[PDB]
């Protein structure tokens, strides 16, 4: 059931993202996203969650012009935890050129997607949904290969040293 | 504070390694890497830098340190691996490193470099200074100065693109730098073609190294060309020499003449029109144009100290003629002044010393053997507490 | 039929009275008037005055005027002086971005809705040569989103973010004389609240009166659409959408409606007044990587052909430079599930 | 710089649903979801966003199948009525 | 200045330069034994690698004419195997004519003042004959070694080096 | 006819116009200004431009900042104070921000290029901590720019920090105020008669008011200070309190413009000036 | 590389230059090169007291108090001999080469100036290879601190020798990766059954040395080496001590290398997502 889990997410992100331009109700002449500053209560939508198990959960927090989507990542053991934590902290250094994310995730969550109105304009917003799915598609497998990378390359390193005695 | 600190100084063509306190580096290795034609384990360790990289015909020789910037990180990263555990043998958790970088690098490219040292090498310190400042820090020991000053002019003479920088209070000025595509490499091509046309019997497939050493062992700045050709014709003795090339293929010795490519070799800095019609502008005033862009207050300090850098200023009295070449420049522009107009004439001095072969690295042993360097390093906890924005900038 | 202009999102579209020229701003300081030259489009005018973005425009079809509203709290009236259009300084006594604007059919006053929970109404005085702003403050509590006029030049619809479609009374008494009575109520002064909607669900994105102005309808953010009557005494009827979020909607007779949204293909509507039923039609259409010709959502619907009553041609402009022009009689043929009353 | 005055201005049952759905098997979703009216789906729509917010041992697995049949019936606008309800249950 | 004085006058694109020649007598005449074409060989190798020589004078019009003349002569003494074989190929090129000012087929016509009459062009041909005469016998002792039939390699290394990238004949 | 000769920017023009019809600065040294000029208080002019009598002026331009209480006809001179924070010192602070971001700039040569960035990218924040949850947390503030030598830098968290650190007496080395503080000091130094008159009669004038949201911070900080020192903690008595702060659209070209409404011109003006009486 | 350099490439380039100056008869030069290596080892090569023909190697440590009581001076005074002189001020051992007394084939002492830290760890091993091969048990175990927190524990047994590193994994991420290297080190005899077998535990010292003050901590694992006489016989002392005296530094290598392998794999992948994000961005 790994496939239909992404489907309902794909079935929710499309519903999530139908936005517009909207200036600040609070401040003169500004345009700041609503799901971050949270100063106008009535605009913020109801935060929803979709999960497959105790762990694989995705939060969506909608507003009038921005949606903060966050993702829990499957962390099977401690050796993948540093594989989880670096792979995040690699890309979170690089959210300036790769620039639709947050720098620091939600407390309890692993990475936070922040799509404004402008990012729905200069990009095809029926495919930014598909990119968010694509990011969850292969980091299941991306970390899965690097475990098999390390458990192979130690075996190359060790067998050389021990036969040399 | 008892075991000293590495100063890895990755130049354009030649990497300059070495530990602190040292007059000269323990390596002068060509900045190049051989890599196999992704690769895993034993496939992903076969890394060979420098001298074996030029040697090995099996693997290709990438030069990722190109124009001073990094072409690609994942091959730069392997070069920073085996610059430590194979040639420096330093303790990777116990030295406050000092990487170095050419001017106008983006402050993304700092946090690409500083990331890997704090996340694949666990270094206890790091301080990525610019090449220009620690260049002129080397000339503080010179007898041409008596007082310390960190404001003046450096003349980088690199291998990909030479630069010119005015510097002020320990900070480069990103407005006034100028690419000039003369280099160390441009002198190689045409004097190789100058011995294609006069010497007979040199195999073409190694003639660049052949052209290299005669530039190394026999070049000199000629002071003035029009008297110079007669001094070969009047005197065939004390100007004509003979170079003894070793045939790397056919295993022999071949003698070649040391003739006219001596004096024109360094002279193309004084006129670029000898080898390129892309620049009609000599070096005698293009540094003065870079001078004439900075504000009015900083120019009068900027005349007193022009500093030579890089290996491509290892030619006999290169500073002497170019001193006169700037005195012809600046006095003619104030010759406009007194006519129309009163301001005092200003002295201009260039700087030379012994280690100007590699005076970029020699600044690294004036810093890492001082306690103030231990004050200003990024510690490892500073990356872990606050994030890469502390290491995206540089301290003083 | 589909022309496309640009990559930028255009704010809103309007036409001349013959419905030939069009005027839009594609996400900039500059609203551009375009015009057919056969099947060829001509950038006939450019407007460079607003120091902020602009958000809503209406061409005055009869006085040849152009109203603006934007985000630098400034609204400018553009009237044709020969070839070069000239602005007009209009102070609304509000401080932030406006949202939408449209002329009353007398062309004597225009309604601006904005973020300071008030609606500024400028009607033109003649001695000072001035558009005096007068305000409808109570009980609007949120940012006003969409507006619509009754054809009597007296009433004024209002839709904001407090979910409550509060239809009003804004009879200006000094440039207009005492109008006829209205099936809402009797006394109509300025600022007179008349009826607050029963909608506590979904934002109020688009409102419109009918050609009578006795009927009024609105679509909501929660995929619903609701209509009420002045003749049937404020009776709000309820209908939920089973499609996608939606913005714009318009009448075509007095009880027949057409609305499109974030799919940019329509799906008609008719108000069954006999059974009291808002019943959603059926796309009435017939079928990058997209079935609809235009890429982004709708931003506006408006009728090319002779008012909202006739009612045949209508175009769809959205958050991209394309226009899909749609004729009703062009759509009458191939559809097998349409409903028209 | 130390106080919030953005608010002080002069303007502007649960455990029953999870118990039945997890006891309802996966094969009878089509007979359970489609038996409700236009308002019963949106009533069921807020139900599915309860156990997905508060998971248990056997909660989040089968309710994705419960989200599946209600997706096609509810369409795409049925989800908004979770988002936009400023007073909800 | 060094190649120009108001005592001599501008006839043609250049001023008629005071020669010292193979013969003595009535000619444009100078005091010192050093000639312009001596100087056109003396400061030759300091001028051979430029791209755009300055104009301080009209004697440069002569001076780069000799340069393109030597640019022809370097193509000839690539193939020479004795001093007599070199001179007869220089007597060959010293007689054979190429176009000279404002003339099609001759490059750089935009620089030179063109004499329009029939008179001054012929006198220029009578002077450019002397340019083709007086240069070649001074190239005998200066290209070849004092041990005869030994072409010096210090004139070989200009065979690809030109004033600019033009072909002289085509 | 009106003449307008300034300190850091000098104007000229005719009567009944829309703008200063030419602009050029003043290069003893003001006595030579008459040569290129004839060839083609401010606050009373500023108030009557908006068309009022007694109010509060936020005069924030280039060289120095004034705050002016001014009555119907005359000013309030002893009430009208003058600060010493300028507009340039914002830019001088803004370099050091971007320098610690990592971009090389000199304070002398690179001066005007940063001044372009300030007038395009930089603004003010209503609060600091919710604002600083955008630099450390989110992408949004990061916006591109292009240098005139062709380089493209990105500025994120150093946009909103134009005003803040030299309001503190450390970075300015001067014990002083914020911005609403000396504002609030002056009204409570003023009368009680026209006190609530003042809090709906605040005008902003100058190019150093072009920061968006600056009338959203002055409204927020005065709700501290009137709660602090005057009303001393009460809830609903603060809800009565009138706050209206004004800023004209054409205010940057208004000082010469507003005088045209007062300027009841004559047949003669030469007959009083002492070199031409 | 895959095996480290028991060679010392910071001298083997240096003095190999130096004798060829005298072999060409050139005048020697003022050389003073001061530099380091693994494990806190400091070097100093200089002309001693002002003559350019005299070339002095000089090494400082902190172990010579703990090491000299384990038979140090029998080894290197035998091997180096008249090369070895009085220790220089501030230095434990000080060798000396004079370039007026060059040997015949210089590629020996150039090579045998590169074992200069290797010859100090050998003598404590050579002392305790005697005690195994002659059965003389009842011996105190050598407790040798080779850093501030890095202690060496040897053990002579009946038919074997075991030896123990007291490693400290100073960061937090290295520990989790570092435990995976001892897995295949525990699985070393899947095809290499002639290999010296290794035990490992983390944070818990071995019970054989539980009587000591052996610490307990998150940074610390304990690594053994079962040494049969088949690898410590008289034929292969010198092979075995070359491998074993760098194994702490060897394991610092492939931890950092396997970190480096991630940042080349992952930097490729951040270009892949940034590719796909530019495709939904329009061609226009
Ligand atoms: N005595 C010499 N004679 C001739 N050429 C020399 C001499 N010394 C050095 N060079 C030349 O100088 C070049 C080295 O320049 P440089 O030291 O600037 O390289 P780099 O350190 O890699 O560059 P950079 O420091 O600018 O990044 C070499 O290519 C060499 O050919
Ligand atoms: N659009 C803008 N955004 C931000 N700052 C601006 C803008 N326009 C001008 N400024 C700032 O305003 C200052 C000048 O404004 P102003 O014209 O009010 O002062 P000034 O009249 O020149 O000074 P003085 O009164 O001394 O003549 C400049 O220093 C500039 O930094």
């Amino acid at each position: 059931t790994l496939r239909p889990y992404l489907s309902a997410v794909r079935a929710t992100l499309q519903a999530a993202l139908c936005l517009e331009n909207f200036s600040s109700q609070v401040v003169e002449r500004h345009n700041k996203p609503e799901v971050e500053v949270r100063s106008s209560k009535e605009l913020l939508l109801q935060p929803v969650t979709i999960s497959r198990n105790e762990k694989e959960k995705v939060l969506i927090e909608g507003s009038i012009n921005s949606v903060r989507v966050s993702i829990a990542v499957k962390q099977a053991d401690e050796i993948e935890k540093i594989l989880c934590h670096k792979f995040m902290r690699f890309m979170m250094m690089r959210a300036e050129n790769f620039f639709i994310l947050r720098r620091k995730p939600v407390e309890g969550y692993d990475i936070s997607f922040l799509i404004t109105n402008f990012h729905t304009e200069q990009m095809y917003k029926h495919k930014l949904v598909d990119f968010v799915i694509h990011f969850m598609e292969e980091i299941d497998k991306e970390i899965s290969e690097m475990k098999l990378s390390v458990n192979a390359r130690a075996r190359i390193v060790a067998e050389e040293f021990l036969k040399n005695f | 504070g008892r075991l000293p600190a590495c100063v890895v100084d990755c130049g354009t063509g030649y990497t300059k390694l070495g530990y602190a306190g040292n007059t000269e580096p323990q390596f002068i290795i060509p900045s190049c890497i051989a890599i196999k034609e992704v690769m895993k384990g034993v496939d992903d360790l076969d890394f060979f830098i420098g001298d074996e990289a030029i040697e090995k015909p099996t693997y290709a020789t990438k030069w990722p340190i190109r124009h001073g910037i990094v072409e690609d990180w994942d091959l730069m990263e392997r070069f920073m691996e085996q610059v430590i555990f194979k040639y420096l043998r330093a303790e990777p958790e116990d030295h406050y490193f000092l990487l170095t970088e050419p001017p106008l690098n983006t402050p993304e490219n700092r946090e690409y470099t500083a990331e890997i040292m704090f996340e694949s090498f666990n270094v206890p310190g790091l301080y990525i200074a610019v090449q220009a400042v620690l260049a002129l820090a080397a000339s503080w020991t010179s007898r041409q100065v008596g007082e310390r000053t960190l404001t003046g002019t450096v003349i980088d003479s690199g291998d990909g693109v030479t630069h010119v920088i005015p510097v002020a209070e320990g900070y480069v000025i990103g407005s006034c730098i100028k690419h000039i595509p003369i280099a160390g490499r441009d002198i190689t091509y045409f004097i190789q073609q100058l011995l294609r046309d006069r010497e007979v019997g040199i195999p073409p497939e190694q003639s660049l190294e052949t052209a290299k050493a005669v530039k190394e062992r026999y070049s000199y700045v000629c002071p003035d060309l029009v008297k110079e050709f007669n001094k070969y014709d009047t005197d065939g003795s004390k100007w004509i020499k003979q170079y003894t090339g070793i045939n790397a293929i056919s295993k022999k010795e071949f003698s070649i003449d040391v003739g006219y490519e001596r004096f024109l070799g360094p002279e193309i800095f004084f006129h670029p029109e000898f080898a390129n019609p892309d620049f009609t502008q000599p070096i005698s005033e293009v540094v003065d144009e870079v001078i004439q862009n900075c504000p009015i207050d900083v120019r009068r300090p900027l005349y007193k100290n022009i500093v030579l850098s890089g290996g491509s200023t290892m030619f006999r009295d290169f500073g002497r003629r170019l001193q006169r070449d700037l005195k012809r420049t600046v006095d003619a522009r104030l010759k406009l002044s007194e006519e129309l107009s009163k301001p005092k004439p200003i002295d201009v001095q260039v700087i030379t010393h012994h280690m100007q072969r590699y005076a970029v690295w020699f600044g690294g042993s004036m810093l890492a053997s001082t306690p103030e360097f231990y004050q200003v390093c990024h510690t490892k906890k500073d990356y872990e507490e606050i994030g890469p924005s502390i290491c995206r900038h540089n301290p003083v | 039929a589909y022309h496309s202009f640009l990559v930028e999102p255009i704010s809103c579209h309007a036409w001349n009275k013959d419905r030939t020229q069009i005027a839009i701003c594609p996400n900039n300081h500059e609203v551009h008037i375009y015009e057919k030259s056969g099947a060829k489009w001509t950038k006939v005018h450019e407007l460079k005055e607003h120091n902020g973005q602009v958000t809503g425009i209406d061409w005055a079809p009869e006085s040849n005027r152009i109203v603006t509203c934007g985000t630098d709290r400034n609204a400018y009236v553009w009237t044709l002086k020969g070839r070069t259009w000239k602005p007009t300084l209009v102070i609304l006594r509000i401080n932030r971005a406006a949202r939408c604007v449209r002329w009353a059919p007398n062309e004597n006053k225009f309604a601006v809705g904005s973020g300071s929970r008030v609606i500024s109404i400028c009607y033109f005085e003649q001695e000072n040569d001035w558009w005096v702003c007068k305000h409808i403050k109570k009980p609007i509590r949120s940012t006003v989103l969409s507006l619509d006029w009754h054809p009597n030049n007296v009433l004024l619809a209002a839709g904001s973010c407090d979910f409550k479609c509060r239809i009003f009374s804004a009879y200006i008494k000094e440039v207009e004389e005492r109008p006829a009575p209205t099936p809402w109520g009797s006394k109509m002064p300025f600022g007179e609240l008349m009826f607050e909607s029963s909608s506590s669900c979904g934002w109020v994105h688009g409102v419109c009166f009918s050609a009578s102005g006795s009927r009024v309808a609105w679509v909501s953010h929660d995929s619903t659409v609701c209509l009420a009557d002045a003749d049937k005494k404020m009776a709000v009827a309820t209908l939920a959408s089973e499609t996608l979020p939606l913005l714009a909607l318009t009448f075509i007779t007095d009880n027949s409606l057409v609305a499109a949204g974030h799919d940019c293909f329509p799906v008609l509507f008719t108000y069954d007044a006999a059974a009291g039923m808002l019943s959603f039609g059926g796309r009435l259409d017939v079928p990058a990587g997209l079935d609809s010709l235009h890429k982004n959502s709708v931003s506006q619907i408006s009728v090319l052909s002779g008012g909202k009553a006739k009612c045949s041609q209508f175009c769809t402009t959205g958050m991209d430079g394309g226009m899909s022009i749609w004729d009703v009689k062009s759509l009458e043929s191939a559809l097998k599930d349409l409903k028209i009353k | 710089r130390r106080v919030d005055i953005d608010e002080f201005d002069e303007n502007k049952a649960q455990g029953v649903v999870l118990k039945v759905l997890t006891n309802f098997k996966s094969s009878e979703i089509e007979q359970a979801v489609q038996s409700l009216d236009r308002n019963g789906v949106d009533l069921l729509m807020k139900y599915i966003y309860k156990g997905f917010e508060k998971p248990t041992e056997n909660s989040s697995a089968v309710l994705l199948q419960w989200h599946e049949k209600a997706l096609a019936v509810g369409g795409l606008g049925s989800i908004i009525r979770v988002l936009t309800a400023r007073k909800t249950v | 200045s060094s190649l120009m004085d108001p005592d001599t006058k501008l006839i043609g694109n250049m001023a008629l330069l005071p020669i010292r020649s193979q013969f003595k007598g009535p000619a444009p005449r100078e005091t010192k034994d050093t000639d312009i074409v001596d100087e056109a060989i003396y400061y030759f190798k300091a001028n051979v690698f430029f791209k755009n020589y300055e104009i301080k004078n009209e004697a440069d019009r002569t001076l780069i004419y000799i340069t393109l003349y030597i640019s022809e002569c370097l193509k000839k003494l690539q193939k020479c195997n004795s001093k007599s074989q070199g001179e007869k190929e220089m007597y060959t090129l010293g007689i054979t004519n190429f176009p000279i000012p404002g003339e099609p087929g001759f490059p750089l016509n935009a620089i030179y003042a063109k004499p329009a009459n029939k008179q001054e062009d012929e006198v220029m041909r009578a002077y450019l004959q002397q340019l083709r005469q007086e240069t070649g016998l001074r190239l005998c002792e200066k290209v070849f070694d004092p041990q005869n039939d030994k072409p010096s390699k210090w004139w070989t290394c200009f065979v690809k080096r030109q004033f600019m990238n033009k072909s002289l004949s085509g | 006819v009106v003449c307008d000769n300034g300190t850091g920017f000098v104007k000229c023009g005719y009567a009944g116009s829309n703008f200063p019809e030419h602009i050029f600065p003043a290069i003893d040294d003001m006595k030579h200004l008459w040569d290129y000029t004839f060839g083609p208080i401010q606050a009373v002019l500023t108030l009557y431009a908006q068309g009022l009598l007694t109010g509060v002026v936020v005069d924030s331009g280039d060289g120095v900042t004034h705050i002016c209480p001014v009555y119907e006809g005359f000013s309030l001179p002893h009430l009208t104070r003058r600060l010493d924070i300028a507009g340039r010192d914002i830019t001088r602070y803004l370099i050091k921000l971007l320098l610690l971001r990592g971009y090389a700039f000199n304070h002398s040569a690179d001066f005007e290029t940063v001044r372009m960035i300030k007038e395009k990218l930089c603004y003010v924040g209503y609060n600091i901590e919710q604002e600083q949850k955008l630099a450390l947390e989110t992408t949004v503030l990061v916006e591109s720019y292009t240098l005139p030598d062709g380089r493209i830098i990105k500025v994120g968290g150093e946009r909103f920090e134009a005003p803040e650190a030299l309001f503190q007496p450390h970075l300015i080395n001067v014990e002083g105020v914020g911005v609403a503080e000396l504002l609030f000091n002056t009204i409570q130094a003023a009368d009680i008669d026209t006190r609530s008159e003042f809090y709906k009669h605040i005008v902003l004038s100058g190019g150093s008011t072009m920061y968006p949201g600056l009338p959203s911070r002055l409204e927020r900080e005065l709700k501290q200070l009137y709660l602090e020192r005057v009303l001393k903690g009460d809830v609903e008595k603060l809800s009565k309190f009138k706050i209206r702060i004004e800023d004209p659209p054409r205010r940057k070209h208004m000082v010469f413009l507003g005088g045209a409404v007062l300027a009841d011109i004559m047949k003669d003006k030469d007959n009083f000036w002492m070199t031409r009486q | 590389m895959i095996l480290l350099e028991v060679n010392n490439r910071i001298i083997e380039e240096t003095l190999a230059l130096k004798f060829e100056n005298a072999a060409a008869g050139n005048k020697p030069e003022a050389v003073e090169v001061t530099f380091a290596d693994f494990d806190g080892v400091l070097y100093h090569i200089s002309n001693p007291n002002g003559d350019k023909t005299k070339v002095m190697v000089s090494i400082s440590l902190k172990f010579y108090k703990e090491l000299q009581a384990h038979g140090a001076d029998e080894l290197l005074k035998r091997v180096y001999g008249s090369f070895l002189v009085n220790p220089e001020s501030g230095y434990n051992v000080s060798l000396l080469y004079d370039l007026e007394n060059l040997p015949a084939s210089k590629d020996s002492i150039v090579h045998q100036a590169g074992m200069l830290k290797r010859n100090c760890f050998a003598s404590v091993f050579e002392k305790y290879f005697q005690f195994q091969e002659e059965g003389k048990e009842g011996e105190n175990r050598a407790v040798i601190h080779y850093r501030d927190d890095e202690t060496m524990y040897v053990e002579s047994k009946k038919d074997r020798v075991t030896v123990v590193f007291s490693t400290v994994f100073k960061d937090d991420d290295d520990v989790v990766i570092g435990k995976v290297f001892m897995q295949e080190f525990k699985e070393g005899r899947r095809a290499s059954h002639t290999a010296p077998q290794v035990l490992f535990s983390h944070r818990e010292p071995p019970l054989e040395l539980k009587d000591t003050d052996a610490a307990v901590g998150d940074n610390i694992g304990y690594i053994t080496f079962v040494l049969f006489p088949r690898h410590t016989n008289a034929s292969a002392r010198d092979n075995t001590i070359n491998l074993i005296h760098t194994f702490r530094d060897y394991l610092h290598y492939h931890i950092k290398c396997s970190k480096a392998y991630i940042h080349t794999r992952m930097r490729a992948k951040t270009s892949d997502f940034l590719k796909v994000l530019n495709r939904a961005r329009p061609d226009a």
